[PDB]
RNA sequence: AGCCAGGAUGUUGGCUUAGAAGCAGCCAUCAUUUAAAGAAAGCGUAAUAGCUCACUGGUCGAGUCGGCCUGCGCGGAAGAU
């Protein structure tokens, strides 16, 4: 949308309300209430349960306003919330535990083709092959 | 202008400029990378 | 070259007197002369002014490679001008604007009132902006460096004379 | 008399970074080196100081010409400060009752008792330029002890009842213990002020908060420095309530069958810790 | 080589998460779009907001660039009636 004015799409689990210190700069862009982005998400943020980070973008304008587009969480996250453990990827390629197979990927690629008009079903399911691979995950279906 | 018989181009943005014969080197923010002599 | 693809407009209201190796542009406000190097081959051609490298002086492609340059600004110069305004912080530190004369609250323990030259008409709508006016590049910058030069800026504080546009790199004390 | 030294700067700056109202009334006259006068508002005057004598003249002229203008739009904001401070001039803001020097501190003096403006003033104390000026605010801008309320001793455990007591010589004897200083004549000196009540010389004076019998000795009173025996203490004097056996921060100076007070509010916490050393072993005897 | 010029944007890149959130460092080192973008070079820095390299995506509208070999030149080069 926007240009080289500001565009940095950064927000972890929203169970937190108070700013964690490194989201807060890219809240500390241009001169946000930061009261006003903790009321305009949580009205729709009783409908999950909390754990996993979700993400939001931020883009500006004039005078005080600013504005942000709310998606789903990514599949990057949701191969480390079934799987059990948040960080697996200590050696790549010498590692092989864990399988997923192509069926639960797609379904959290619905809630992608639901949401965004990127990050498509065919394509990305090589990089979240790739997203297995480095974090020393098997697959097979 | 501290003196060495090496001038090497030692930070990123060096400019080398010949004022008067003795080559002495530029930099933008950093005055500890100007050498004059060689 | 670059040089060589760069010929120069002169617009009307600006007359140049070519008595060969010297000109004098006889402008709006002044009167912007260079008595350039004989690396140089000029001509006022139609309107837009062409030059050339004398032989001998191959080396004034260079030499004329200023001049290119030089007479472009003197004749926007002489009519638009020069805005070459300074920023003052200092503790205490003032400038006041008389005639052609500059004041510098500069923490003396005497006043310093230097008086500028030709060229020149200077203006301070605070105590720490004060504006240049000129119709030379040359001197729109001489007379501002020299006051710049009476009290650096200070990469500890951010104190000192500086310009509108410079920006300095103050430090931090690191140690008491 | 300072460069740099802006004065409707400073005032206006509170009202930024402080958040508070000040309303300034000793306004600046002169370029900060030939600086004669200081423009007080309310009576519109001027002062002359000296040429250079630690403290000849007084004398009071009228607004110079050279600020005719500013002393017009600083004192339209003198008078709005007493329509604000109390409802009832605010008619007279309006209708054009005249604003006199002495009626506006009648409602400003009300406004000092809650504390919504502080009133400000410049001038050199090592020049000597406003000092003889800035006492006269004093008696008419910052309160009295018995203009103010006064001792109010509340009781011990059995109820909350606050008890306004007088502030003169008709009560019980009251003061406070603060600023205990020392000495190599008596051992423990005090510097203690009295609010209410008059004390003669020879009492027993307790601490009632710490349970401890204590009997007032010679009291002596300063210029700072110079012993001068007060014998007979009134009520407002500040003095040395010598002989305390013990004493701690605050607690009462009072007889017996009185009022008493039971108050230590905010104890501080000294931070940095340091090892001190003796040279000899006969120091860390002593 | 400069002025406009997006720095297309999956991601928080883990670990150990206290920040080691492309910018401390070891193993991977795929890329959803590839007419412009790397799981990355420094500064801002606890982390980042600021500013760029990346492709120059659009303008100028011609030459230009980094090294190898030799002819010579400069610096290196300060001493005592």
């Amino acid at each position: 949308a926007k240009k080289v004015q500001a565009y940095v799409k950064l927000q972890v689990a929203a169970g937190m309300a108070n700013p964690s210190p490194p989201v807060g700069p890219a809240l500390g862009q241009q001169g946000v209430n930061i009261m006003e982005f903790c009321k305009a998400f949580n009205a729709k943020t009783d409908s999950i349960e909390k754990g996993l980070p979700i993400p939001v973008v931020i883009t500006v304008y004039a005078d005080r306003s600013f504005t942000f587009v709310t998606k789903t969480p990514p599949a990057a996250v949701l191969l480390k919330k079934a799987a059990g453990i948040k960080s697996g990827s200590g050696k790549p390629n010498k590692d092989k535990v864990g399988k997923i197979s192509r069926a639960q990927l797609q379904e959290i690629a619905q809630t992608k083709a639901a949401d965004m008009t990127g990050a498509d079903i065919e394509a990305m399911t090589r990089s979240i092959e790739g997203t297995a691979r480095s974090m020393g995950l098997v697959v097979e279906d | 202008m501290k003196v060495r018989a090496s001038v090497k181009k030692l930070c990123r943005n060096c400019k080398i400029v010949k004022r008067d014969g003795v080559i002495r080197v530029i930099c933008s923010a950093e005055p500890k990378h100007k050498q004059r002599q060689g | 070259s670059r040089v060589a693809k760069a010929p120069v407009v002169v617009p009307a209201g600006v007359d140049v007197k070519i008595n060969g190796q010297v000109i004098t542009i006889k402008g709006k406000n002044g009167e912007l002369t260079r008595t350039l190097n004989d690396a140089v081959e000029v001509k006022h051609a139609d309107n837009t002014l062409t030059f050339g490298p004398r032989d001998g002086y191959a080396d004034g492609w260079a030499q004329a490679g200023t001049a290119r340059a030089l007479l472009n600004s003197m004749v926007i110069g002489v009519t638009e001008g020069f805005t070459k305004k300074l920023q003052l912080v200092g503790v205490g530190y003032r400038a006041a604007v008389k005639g052609n004369v500059i004041n510098l609250s500069l923490g003396f323990s005497h006043p310093v009132d230097h008086q500028l030259p030709a060229g020149i008409t200077a203006e301070c709508p605070t105590q720490t902006e004060i504006v240049l006016k000129g119709a030379d590049k040359q001197v729109i910058g001489q007379v501002a460096a020299d006051l710049r030069a009476y009290r650096r800026p200070e990469p500890y504080k951010g104190k000192g004379v500086r310009y509108a546009d410079e920006v300095v790199r103050t430090k931090e004390a690191k140690k008491k | 008399d300072r460069m740099g030294a802006n004065f409707l700067k400073v005032v206006n700056q509170i009202k930024t970074r402080l958040g508070a109202n000040p309303v300034p009334l000793q306004l600046a006259i002169g370029a900060e080196e030939h600086f004669t006068g200081v423009v007080d508002l309310v009576k519109m005057k001027a002062i002359n100081w000296n040429d250079a004598d630690q403290g000849v003249t007084f004398e009071y002229e009228d607004i110079p010409a050279d600020m005719v203008e500013l002393a017009n739009e600083w004192h339209q904001n003198l008078i709005e400060s007493a329509a604000e401070a109390s409802e009832e001039l605010m008619e007279k803001y309006l209708g054009g009752e005249e604003l006199t020097e002495a009626e506006i501190k009648g409602a400003l003096r009300q406004r000092v008792l809650n504390n919504e403006i502080i009133l400000v003033t410049c001038g050199s104390a090592f020049k000597n330029k406003g000092v003889q000026a800035m006492l006269d605010a004093v008696i008419d801008y910052l309160p009295s002890p018995v203009d103010v309320p006064a001792i109010n001793g509340i009781l011990d455990d059995g109820k909350d009842t606050p008890a306004e007591r007088h502030a003169s010589d008709d009560e019980p004897f009251s003061a406070l213990a603060f600023k205990i200083a020392t000495d190599p004549f008596v051992g423990n000196l005090t510097f203690f002020r009295v609010y209410s009540g008059v004390v003669n010389s020879g009492d027993t004076v307790l601490n009632s908060v710490k349970a401890a019998r204590e009997r007032f000795g010679r009291i002596v009173q300063m210029h700072a420095n110079k012993r001068e025996e007060i014998k007979e203490v009134r009520a407002g004097d500040i003095a040395a309530a010598i002989g305390l056996k013990d004493v701690t921060t605050g607690d009462t100076l009072c007889d017996p069958d009185a009022p008493i007070i039971l108050e230590r509010m905010e104890f501080p916490e000294p931070v940095i810790s340091i090892a001190v050393e003796p040279k000899t072993k006969a120091d860390q005897e002593k």
